RNA sequence: CCGAUAGCGAACUAGUACCGUGAGGGAAAGCUGAAAAGCACCCCGGGAGGGGGGUGAAAAGAGCCUGAAACCGGGCGGCGAUAGGAGGGUGCGGCCCGAAAGGAAUGAGCCUCCCCGAAGGAAACCGCGGCGACGCGGGAGUACGAGGGGAGGGGACCGG
RNA sequence: CGGCCGCCGAGACCCCGGCGCACGGACCGAUUGGUCCGUGAUCGGGUAGGCGGGCGUGCCGGUGGCGUAGAAGCCGGGCCG
RNA sequence: AAAUAGGCGGCCGUUCCCUGGCGCUUGGGCCUGGGCGACCGGCCCAUUGCCAGGGACGAGGGCUCGGGUAGAAGACCCGG
């Protein structure tokens, strides 16, 4: 020992490293109500870009120009499957009951033509049926018998906690999958009644954008992040070299730890899962919300994206979509859900819709 | 011998496979496996096992082998030789039992063991001047097949 | 008819058993006075199916109403818990 | 076969006769856990409880001493330190104890009666806790 | 005297196989059955392999008399995927069996009445003390008690 | 901390029956040994070591037996010590 | 797999016959004397229920195939 000190490589702060426990991310956090509005959006990572803002965005000016990479995310539009229920208990919070439609709308689908056979897609949502989730057998009278459920827990009155919403996804021009991914949402007002009446309109419609989030907040993001597959201790913690010139040595930790204590500590670099972790990044500007994309008609607050040639390993970008700026966790195709920020900054104030001065059209090849 | 009850007038017929070079471990899984179905479904398995198809799980003698997908136990290997071997065994069962007057399709396999028999031995070379034993086992197997019908 | 009758361990010090005899406390029984009725009483281990172990009491625990009974065999402790009948 | 109800009864006292009674095969259930006392310094009480959770025993291998944070659970592990969970008796013991969160049964509860050491007088002794506070700034639920 | 891990290096293919440049060094390896009848004939099998039938008797079927232990497969009984450790002793439950060498139908586990009875030894209840915890006297050396005897009922295992 | 009372709690100690040893008494035998009675509260842990009794193995001799209607040997069970 | 071994919504399994023997064995209603009641006794019903002999039906899921946003095997995810 030079009695010198080595900061310790890697955290124990978002250890453990190992495999998310579904596709879907879990939630247990949620940001403040303070508005009977929509609160949780999801969407499908497209690919990237760089984008020229005006500052906005308080800093180091605030009116010369900015460069800020940022994620373009074809968004479906959602599909509010069922109200979920929360009564409080004595070690929890647990589902009370819900309601949830069986009834069949036809999907807004499109496909196909061979021709002879269109053979009828007029959906009831037979994505419903591709959705593994099961369904009963007498529509009608199943959702008849859960609301007037839901007309007992309003009634109690203070029996029943808050709403959340089962929520599920629509492909309704997306490859990358054609199977639901069902997440829940949080309704939040600031009282129950308001989110019992707000949730019930919601049920039946098919919802953008617009509806949950405005641009210029500063948002949350939540995501399993990329697979590497298992990597290295000189990956996973970083690990520094050594002396004069090593064959031997090289990539290795040298101590797992003394002789006495007779045991290996959990905190030592070892090899095994990077990657396929959930990870929340904080505060991420939201660039733009439009809806198409390839040409719009108006030519500020956007004049309209997407490449030519597509990306590099996503499809066709036709639909809602949002921009948000920097970073986003996870992989190319991967479905990725946006929780709006608990706090944002208060050094640096939020200002509503950041001026976008130019955006890209060259490919990412 | 035979390590199991008989009555072959009627309602048992059996056949035994004596210094098959093949492995005792692979015997052990596979017996184990086998036993307790009828020989039409036991051919069947030994089809898949050579075609390199359905897994025969590793369970007793397990240990450094990768796991096999599926419903049975995690790791699992395919011994083709000893399939290929033990069908013979079953064919010889089932050509006797029919001139036994046992109708082969319909009779349950009670009893599959394997008994590992005299060992060839030699040497094959190491390090430092010295030579350590490369042997080759030598297994005997016994089937006996036993009547089931209504 | 019967009193329960429950064998909490056997007399024994916190290192020792002393396998011989068992400690009781039968139910109504609060006091070493109430107990002594209970003496030359047969106890009985009952047990799932039929095997029977009789034993008798013959001295005074407590203190507190518990007494301390003997056994033909000794019972096993896995019982902890049996039975005393007003014979 | 018994409910307590165990506000306004010191900790160590109820704990032993439960901790017996368990031992003999039959059930005590334990309701208000919360609502109970221990007697002595707040300060001390506190610095004891707080650090058997502060292990740490190697450094986190997921093994060796753990205390939680919940006047309930705090209230759990004790009767069970009392009980030899360790052995066939005691293990049978701890399925027969049951603490309630809360009151949710709708029937009275029962008492261990002596004013010695088993009851308080909160103006007669000098110093208490409700075991529910120090619960609270551990960092569990009242 | 020894009796085939013994006795001569060596019961035999021994001073062989083999080692070492050489001088020299140096093992292991015994048993069919009455008769070879040493496996024909018949079925099967690629099959010189292996299985059934064929011998007084094939755990007499070819280093074949007997045929242990370690150990390996299968099967039977028991345990068995929430729970503690010199792997057991001692005592008792569950399951399991036990015809055979043991005692018991001329009465087993078991039930019941009566008496004798070593050491030991109460209570209820009564009167009087002790600040109290509790103690004395009488009940009473009684009830009880290891151990011993007789009778009586039931009807199969009990030890192990 | 200074008193006190009731209990719990050893293989100790008490108590029934048995066993060995030591010693006395008697008897029995062809030798060694054995048996029967009495005494022991003041006999009964145990390494080095000393002594004393029994057991088993191989073969020899005398004597007196067994075996294909099943020896030795092997494996599991029953009984005695 | 928190042994206080969780909460919800949906999906599933959720059986027959002859012949013999039994039924306050199983289940309900009524009257009256006794009981707070369960219960005894009297009255009424069962396509029924039970034992012995033979007997149906099969939700979920993998394996399979084309690829990966996944990956040492296995797993995972998606499409068929």
């Amino acid at each position: 020992m030079g009695k010198v000190h080595r900061p310790r490589r890697g955290s124990l702060g978002f250890s453990p490293r190992k495999r998310a426990k579904s596709i879907v991310p879990r939630i247990r956090s949620w940001p403040k109500e303070t508005e009977v509005r929509m609160l949780g959006f999801a969407g499908y990572k497209a690919g990237m870009t760089h984008i020229l803002m005006i500052d906005d965005e308080p800093g180091l000016t605030n009116g010369k120009e900015i460069f800020m990479p940022v994620t373009i995310i074809e968004t479906p539009p959602l599909r509010v499957f069922g109200i979920r229920a929360y009564r409080m208990g004595y070690l929890g919070l647990e589902t009370a009951t819900e309601v949830i439609v069986p009834d069949f709308p036809l999907d807004n689908y499109p496909a196909k033509e061979r021709k002879g056979k269109p053979k009828p897609k007029m959906t009831f949502y037979k994505l419903l049926e591709r959705r593994i989730a099961t369904l009963p057998k007498n529509y009608t009278q199943e959702m008849f018998e859960q609301k007037l459920g839901q007309l007992e827990d309003m009634i109690k009155e203070g029996e029943i906690v808050d709403v959340r919403a089962i929520v599920a996804t629509q492909p309704w021009v997306i490859k990358l999958k054609k199977k639901p991914e069902v997440m829940e949402y949080a309704i939040g007002g600031t009282s129950v009644e308001e989110k019992f009446n707000y949730i019930k309109e919601k049920l039946g419609k098919e919802l953008r954008v617009g509806e949950v989030l405005k641009e210029g907040e500063l948002l949350d993001v939540i995501a399993v992040t990329k697979g590497k597959g298992t990597q290295g201790p000189v990956k996973r913690w970083g690990i520094k070299l050594r002396a004069h010139k090593d064959s031997k040595g090289r990539r290795k930790v040298g101590s797992i730890g003394p002789w006495h204590p007779a045991r290996v500590m959990w905190t030592v670099p070892m090899a095994g899962q990077m990657g396929f972790h959930h990870r929340t990044e904080l505060n991420k500007r939201l660039i733009a919300i439009g809806e198409n994309g390839k040409l719009k008609l108006d030519e500020n607050t956007e004049i309209e994206i997407t490449p030519k040639g597509g990306f590099p390993h996503y499809g066709i970008v036709r639909s809602d979509f949002m921009m948000i700026a920097g970073s986003v966790p996870g992989a190319i195709k991967r479905i990725i859900r946006v929780r709006p920020a608990i706090r944002p900054p208060k050094k640096k104030p939020p200002v509503q819709r950041p001026q976008i001065t130019y955006v890209s059209v060259e490919s990412k090849q | 011998g035979y390590s199991f009850q008989n009555f072959d007038p009627k309602r048992m017929a059996r056949a035994s496979a004596r210094d098959l070079r093949i492995s005792p471990k692979l015997a052990v899984e596979v017996c184990r496996e086998l036993r307790g179905m009828m020989l039409n479904d036991a051919l069947r398995y030994l089809d898949d096992v050579i075609a390199l198809k359905r897994p025969v799980p590793l369970k007793r003698y397990n240990d450094s082998q990768g796991h096999k997908p599926g419903k049975g136990f995690g790791p699992g290997r395919y011994p083709v030789k000893v399939a290929k071997a033990i069908k013979k065994v079953l064919l010889n069962v089932k050509n006797n039992a029919v001139q036994k007057g046992l109708d082969p399709d319909k009779l349950k396999i009670i009893h599959i063991a394997a008994h590992k028999g005299p060992v060839l031995r030699g040497w094959y070379p190491r390090a430092f001047g010295r030579a350590t034993p490369f042997n080759e086992q030598t297994t005997h197997i016994e089937v006996v097949v036993e009547e089931i019908r209504r | 008819m019967r009193i329960k009758g429950v064998v909490l361990s056997y007399r024994r010090s916190k290192e020792n058993q002393h396998n011989n005899v068992m400690i009781i406390k039968p139910l109504d029984v609060n006091s070493r006075e109430e107990a002594s009725k209970l003496i030359g009483r047969l106890v009985l281990w009952k047990s799932p199916s039929g095997k029977i172990l009789k034993g008798k009491i013959v001295r005074v625990h407590g203190t507190k109403g518990a007494v301390r009974a003997r056994f033909e065999k000794g019972l096993p402790g896995q019982a902890l818990g049996d039975y005393v009948e007003i014979v | 076969m018994r409910i307590i109800n165990a506000e306004g009864l010191i900790l160590g006292r109820l704990a032993s006769k439960v901790a017996k009674m368990l031992l003999e095969g039959e059930e005590v259930v334990i309701v208000n856990a919360e609502k109970a006392v221990i007697t002595g310094n707040r300060d001390v009480i506190f610095k004891k409880y707080k650090q058997r959770t502060e292990l740490r025993t190697l450094t986190n291998p997921r093994r060796g001493p753990f205390y939680p944070k919940r006047s309930d659970e705090i209230v759990r592990r004790t009767i069970r330190g009392m009980l030899p969970w360790k052995t066939d008796r005691g293990r049978k013991a701890f399925k027969r104890l049951k603490v309630y969160v809360g009151i949710p049964k709708e029937f009275q509860g029962k008492e261990l009666e002596t004013i010695i050491e088993a009851h308080v007088s909160r103006l007669s002794r000098p110093k208490y806790v409700t075991v529910g506070e120090v619960a609270k700034f551990l960092g569990g639920k009242f």
